[PDB]
């Protein structure tokens, strides 16, 4: 389902966070890793956030390998995590919002929603973020923002993405000229059979509200152009 | 030629690996990261977005503290010492409030 169930398959929001006082996963010890996941189990594992629901912590060590398979194929976790002995996934019973632990960064909040619903997803990622942040001193700095392992994520720590099925735009050959237009607007589109994924190119400089607004405007224009081209053929 | 006092990384190590080791690498490679940020974020180098709720107090305070330390410097220069005693005690008050 979702608002534009026909055009956009999903809207994703991803917030990378790190503990201030714990080394990042590039340098941290196993004790530090197990302690992060233990802190999450103790103060979030069976807790609710109203509107979003009950969270439950799935630790990798205790998961069935086929259970790991299912989480991977639902995009709740990246493959590297399945063989990590310390990674985790705090899932809502809804399953739309997940919190990956001990991967590239200490924390990665994910909101995967089905339709064209970027700003709802953003709102939920923010709720989750605020909820975690009342128990976790985040790695933050006034000039740089939210501090991340890779330099490509520093600042808002936010990756926003939208999945789109544009058969008519590809068929009407418009796709060719649209792609450079998308790239000059500071968005990266990677094609992944007529499925494309647009997402924000940068994470530092803009604000999150504006990152999501920019992506949202562009997606909406693509939705209108696709409905037009489909009405044409 | 520095290394991070928290996770030990050097800037050459950072060049090879491509990832920061801990939170403090950011402070101890501040200068060198700015060219990298510029390349990666279309010339942007300063954050213009969210601030977490609990800590936002702390950082507001620290900004005040730095503004008053600069004002204190200027006040000492002018030989305006009663004002300087005030500013010193205010800085001390805000720093106590942090911890
Ligand atoms: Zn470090």
């Amino acid at each position: 389902k979702g608002p534009e169930s026909d055009i956009v398959l999903s809207s994703r929001i991803r917030l990378a966070r790190n503990f201030e006082h714990i080394r990042f996963p590039t340098r941290y010890s196993n004790e530090e890793a197990s302690s992060i996941i233990q802190q999450f189990e103790d103060q979030f594992s069976e807790q609710e956030i109203p509107g979003i629901g009950k969270f439950v912590l799935i630790r990798m060590n205790d998961a069935q390998p086929l259970e790991k398979r299912v989480l991977v194929e639902k995009h709740l976790i990246s493959p590297n995590l399945t063989e990590s002995p310390f990674g985790g996934c705090l899932l809502s019973e809804n399953e739309e919002v997940s919190v990956m632990l001990n991967e590239e960064d200490h924390i990665r909040i994910q909101c995967l929603f089905p339709g064209f619903q970027l700003l709802e997803a953003m709102k939920a990622a923010n709720q989750v973020d605020d909820w975690i942040e009342e128990k976790v001193d985040y790695a933050f700095n006034e000039q740089r923002g939210y501090l991340t392992s890779c330099p490509t994520n520093v600042g808002t720590g936010l990756r926003a993405s939208v999945m789109m099925h544009l058969p008519a735009l590809v068929l009407t050959r418009q796709i060719n000229r649209i792609i450079p237009a998308i790239n000059q607007l500071g968005l990266v589109v990677r094609g992944i059979g007529n499925i494309f994924q647009i997402s924000n190119q940068i994470t530092l400089g803009k604000s999150e509200q504006d990152i999501v607004e920019d992506l949202n405007s562009v997606a909406a224009q693509l939705i209108e152009q696709e409905r037009s081209a489909r009405e044409a053929i | 030629i520095s290394a991070c006092p928290k996770c030990g990384m050097t800037f050459q190590q950072f060049r090879k690996i491509g990832r920061f080791g801990c939170s403090e690498c950011y402070k101890t490679f501040h200068s060198n990261i700015t060219p990298i940020l510029r390349k990666v974020h279309s010339g942007n180098t300063v954050h213009a977005g969210k601030i977490p709720k609990r800590i936002g107090g702390n950082l507001h305070v620290r900004r005040q503290i730095d503004m008053l330390k600069k004002e204190l410097e200027s006040l000492i220069h002018q030989e305006e010492f009663e004002n300087a005693a005030h500013v010193r005690d205010q800085i001390r008050l805000l720093e106590q409030s942090l911890k």
